[PDB]
RNA sequence: CACCCCCGUGCCCAUAGCACUGUGGAACCACCCCACCCCAUGCCGAACUGGGUCGUGAAACACAGCAGCGCCAAUGAUACUCGGACCGCAGGGUCCCGGAAAAGUCGGUCAGCGCGGGGGUU
RNA sequence: UCCCAAAAUGUAACGGAGGCGCCCAAAGGUCACCUCAAGACGGUUGGAAAUCGUCUGUAGAGCGCAAAGGUAGAAGGUGGCUUGACUGCGAGACUGACACGUCGAGCAGGGAGGAAACUCGGGCUUAGUGAACCGGUGGUACCGUGUGGAAGGGCCAUCG
RNA sequence: UCACAAGGCUAAAACCUUAUGAAACUCCGAAGGGGCACGCGUUUAGUCCGGGAGUGAGGCU
């Protein structure tokens, strides 16, 4: 599944909207990285388990249990306690998630008219903040127990937000314009 | 004046003056000829002198700062321990550092706002002006 | 037995015997097992012939004479150069 | 990372041993698993597969491996260890020791 | 050391390092490619690891330029000081005689000496 | 432990500061792998640090506790397998008036991890300690009052 | 690391120019001192074993 309109589509366009000289100059898609951030408010034995089953759904992979960094500050910190749930994606893992997203996730959200597209990580990076989660294509309330939110953050080989910015919109990307 | 944190107490020993130039910050300033304790109230005299005689614009810079534990006799004692912090805070000043420099004020404005600060300090002291550059 | 601390504090009676320091220097006559330095961490590095101890100590593997080596400053080294 | 190649060539402790050292660069198709006496800034034997491998890139494996213990064996090298970059010890770099172990 | 160059490895840990500009590709090297199993990721072939081409030298590496930053750093004079001999009630200070910094300044550098294998001089 | 302590060691005071009388069957052995604190920009709980992401990043972190030395080619951080937190010894040193205290290559018997070079006789090191006397317990079968046993003793080990 | 002087700057921390203090700060760092080898020299003690001690209040510069 897609990979190749990513070419037929990008790959040219980007050689002809720029001036690229080489094949591999060329912006690509390295890693998407969904990041959970639960704990702090709730700190759940049970919450750890039910994180899992509503990733390992969405990604089709075993989430990363990302602890603590033993900080004892004023408030509610300390040592080794599970805090927030990582899962990396790469390859078909990305591009089944990503295609999951703007042709079923992206349109299926309340309140939407797309993302913000000013510059984020300065040297050619993207980060995506998804406010909810009963949105999803395999999450709905039927097996899950209460509602929460997520963030994912897309990494590119781009040298710049402008080359960024070009290879996210032709690849199928919501803007408020 | 005190200093805000540090480790308590000190000890004593003395050589000629280490980083004290001429010129900086002001056009005159004023140079200790021996070497001395200078105490917190003994600058804050000096302060308070020349403040007066500019009347306005407070164009007076301090360049000693008491960093410094001085001890003392609480009524008579020597059996039992090591004595109190409190006593008061100094500045080491050995010859050739500039203790206070002067902006804006007269010549005149300034021998006489020295003059008067001279006679709060307890050591032999001398006006100076330009010419010296090391680094700037 | 009164409220007041059990501990009065402000003391300094407190110190210790301690010991320490190179034992043997860049030019000596060493038989095997000769004690060259005693140190709290790797001051100086056990070299080529000299191994070292539990407690960071460097003593001598086999007979020779003493030769220093330092490396810049903070990578320094004892090593033996048999007279055989 | 580059950490591993120093951490394996630091943990050969060089002419405490007497032994000689083998080196493999098995980061590539093309090896030099090269044979270096400790002390002399010098290499001894030597066995590639940039000029001729006969096809062979990853299967070449023994063969060069093979090749070294019989050019090693010439010069009289009985008593060697060897030094891995950052690999692993499994595949490849494995095969080029256990041909050599056999190969004398 | 025929002259160049590339891959390994070394003595040497900044006079060897970084940034910025450039040259390099089908020899070497990298990414790349797919990966079900050896074997592997407290999650993911990012990494290790396995099977190979093209494509592109992009990124990384290699070489070359340059003194903007780092790094090295004089000479002169000084601080200090062994020894000799003195001043002042004291804090403190001096003279002779050798040893002599640190900082700074002139200025120096975009390294230098090896062993092995590979590829070219149509 | 640091300073006093006068760049070898050592050095006093009712001189200046601070900690110890433990802890860990993994916080040990070994073999693998991993690399930190912090800032800037960008992101759902949040919004001062924070779970993530990318740049900078000799260490500004960490090392069970005090500090100093030390340390990322790891002593830091993860895991697999394991108890060398062994018995018999100790060439040669350190250090002390002695009594103590420390470091120790190598040899034997049996092992442990590793493919292997090898490494291991506790912990990154420097504190977590107590002579001797009398006695408790496990072993050993050396003495044993005419003789053979036994009581009692001795010898290892270890507890108070 | 801790303390600290005039100013810039920004929403004060940081950061920049100018400027300092340090037993328990140190990017540096002497003169001296200590170990070892040699004696080109000049000297005259030392070490070990055994007998007998006294001294373990020191004082000034
Ligand atoms: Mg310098
Ligand atoms: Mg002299
Ligand atoms: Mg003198
Ligand atoms: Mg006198
Ligand atoms: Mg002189």
């Amino acid at each position: 599944q897609l990979k190749t309109k990513y070419n037929d589509q990008v790959r040219p366009a980007l050689m002809q909207q720029f001036g690229y000289s080489s094949v591999m100059a060329v912006p690509r898609i390295e890693k998407i990285v969904v990041n959970e951030g639960l704990g702090s408010s709730k700190e759940d034995s049970k919450a750890i388990d039910k994180a899992a089953k509503e990733l390992a759904l969405i990604t089709l992979q075993k989430p990363i249990i990302t602890k603590a960094k033993k900080s004892i500050s004023n408030f509610k910190l300390r040592q080794g306690m599970p805090v927030g749930i990582k899962v990396t994606l790469r390859g078909e893992r990305m591009y089944v998630f990503l295609e999951k997203l703007i042709n079923i996730g992206l349109p299926r959200i309340r309140d939407f008219r797309g993302i913000n597209p000013n510059a984020f990580d300065g040297r050619g990076n993207y980060n995506l903040g998804i406010k909810e989660q009963l949105i999803f294509p395999e999450i709905t309330y039927d097996m899950v127990d209460k509602t929460r939110g997520m963030d994912i953050t897309i990494v590119t080989t781009a040298k710049t937000d402008e080359e960024a910015r070009a290879l996210l919109q032709s690849m199928g990307l919501p803007f408020r314009k | 004046k005190r200093t805000k944190f540090r480790k308590q107490f000190r000890g004593r020993m003395t050589g000629d003056a280490k980083g004290g130039d001429y010129v900086a910050f002001g056009d005159y300033g004023l140079i200790a000829m021996e070497p001395a304790w200078i105490k917190s109230n003994q600058i804050e005299a000096c302060r308070i002198v020349m403040s007066r005689h500019f009347r306005r614009g407070g164009k007076i810079y301090i360049r000693i700062f008491p960093d410094k534990p001085v001890t003392k006799k609480p009524a008579e004692t020597r059996m039992g321990k090591g004595k109190g912090a409190v006593e008061y805070w100094v500045s080491v000043v050995k010859p050739g550092r500039v203790m206070f420099e002067v902006a804006g004020v007269t010549e005149e404005q300034a021998k006489e706002a020295f003059r008067l600060a001279g006679h709060k300090l307890p050591i032999q002291t001398k006006m100076v002006k330009r010419e010296v550059y090391d680094e700037a | 037995a009164h409220k007041k601390g059990v501990g009065s504090s402000k003391n300094g009676r407190d110190s210790n015997p301690k010991y320490l320091g190179v034992k043997k220097f860049g030019g000596e006559v060493v038989k095997a097992g000769n004690i060259l330095v005693r140190q709290r961490g790797t001051k100086f590095k056990a070299g080529q012939g000299v191994g070292m101890g539990r407690d960071h100590t460097l003593f001598a593997l086999s007979d020779g004479k003493v030769v220093f080596i330092n490396k810049g400053k903070g990578a320094r080294f004892i090593s033996i150069e048999a007279a055989q | 990372r580059r950490k591993l190649r120093t951490r394996r060539k630091v943990r050969t402790t060089t002419a405490a041993s007497g032994r000689l050292r083998l080196s493999v660069y098995r980061s590539s198709k093309h090896i030099y698993a090269q044979i270096i006496d400790d002390s002399r800034g010098q290499t001894l034997a030597a066995a590639s597969s940039a000029a001729l491998k006969s096809g062979n890139k990853t299967d070449t494996a023994a063969a060069v491996g093979k090749a070294l213990a019989a050019a090693a064996a010439e010069k009289g090298i009985k008593q060697v260890v060897f030094d891995r970059g950052s690999y692993k010890y499994h595949g490849r770099v494995k095969a080029l020791a256990d041909a050599a172990r056999e190969g004398g």
